[PDB]
């Protein structure tokens, strides 16, 4: 995260963390449930092996409540591409069921047609992560977070080198030194209803960090509710 | 639905809820179940 806040105690507990065999934090995940992450599927290509730590604030210090778990079965979208960085979404099955604690609790996962209204219509999100505080430097070893709102399609379009497809959306600042990064891909983006927070996105790409006159991409989970339907239904 | 959100806690006039939750008796609020329902920030 460039810009942004640490997350408060209990305040980001639907963040995951990929951990590489150098038991290095690459990606994000969102819990789903006790047995489901949400991340993307660029994400599965950058390590041959990983596992899923849940609990974690801050990667240099060991305190309660973190967790690791085994990953059973990566479900990645067939369609997903590194040309088009469309379909960046991944399910994974875990070995052994997170227990729900302070700190490690799932987003909710809304319904299509009300999250696209009512959801999606908000100003704001909130994405979180461990990845680099800025574009070149190093990954984060606290947890952060930061509030990016919804960018306009089209301004995001106009914007872009890439094709933003119907399955991504844009969040961020235009010039504002704030936004997601390389290593926070695979994480949360959440959108509070009320008091209610709801997964809307998976911190997919962007070009650079932070950059003037460029946005944040997201994988916009409303078009992939029903495969994650199916595919948390093994 | 269009206005308000129907008063709707959660899903929208039929309000609704998530998983680990259950449309309380005033058939707008939403009921955690448990102790650690989706979408809650967690307290100590
Ligand atoms: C919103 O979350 C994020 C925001 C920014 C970032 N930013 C980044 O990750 C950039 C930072 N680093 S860097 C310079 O520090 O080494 C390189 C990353 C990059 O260049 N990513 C990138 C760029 C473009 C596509 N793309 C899109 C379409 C088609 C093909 C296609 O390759 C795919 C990509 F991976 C990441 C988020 F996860
Ligand atoms: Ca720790
Ligand atoms: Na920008």
């Amino acid at each position: 995260i460039v810009g942004g806040q640490e997350c408060k105690d209990g305040e980001c507990p639907w963040q995951a963390l990929l951990i590489n065999e150098e038991n290095e934090g690459f990606c994000g995940g969102t819990i789903l449930s006790e047995f489901y992450i949400l991340t993307a599927a660029h994400c599965l290509y950058q390590a041959k092996r990983f596992k899923v730590r849940v609990g974690d604030r801050n990667t240099e210090q060991e305190e309660g409540g973190e967790a690791v778990h085994e990953v059973e079965v990566v479900i990645k979208h067939n369609r997903f591409t590194k040309e088009t960085y469309d379909f960046d979404i991944a399910v994974l099955r875990l070995k052994t069921p997170i227990t729900f604690r302070m700190n490690v609790a799932p987003a909710c996962l809304p319904e299509r047609d009300w999250a696209e209204s009512t959801l999606m219509t908000q100003k704001t999100g909130i994405v979180s992560g461990f990845g680099r505080t800025h574009e070149k430097g190093r990954q984060s070893t606290r947890l952060k977070m930061l509030e990016v709102p919804y960018v306009d399609r089209n301004s995001c379009k106009l914007s872009s080198s890439f094709i933003i497809t119907q399955n991504m959306f844009c969040a961020g600042y235009d010039t504002k030194q704030e936004d997601a990064c390389q290593g926070d891909s695979g994480g949360p983006h959440v959108t509070r209803f009320k008091d209610t927070y709801f997964v809307t996105g998976i911190v997919s790409w962007g070009e650079g960090c932070a950059r003037k006159g460029k946005y944040g991409i997201y994988t916009k989970v409303t078009a992939f509710l029903k495969w994650i339907d199916r595919s948390m239904k093994t | 639905c269009s206005l308000d959100n129907g008063d709707c806690d959660q899903f929208c006039v039929v309000c609704s809820c998530a998983r680990g939750y259950t449309l309380a008796d005033n058939g707008k609020a939403c009921i955690p179940t448990g102790p650690y329902p989706c979408g809650k920030q967690t307290l100590e």
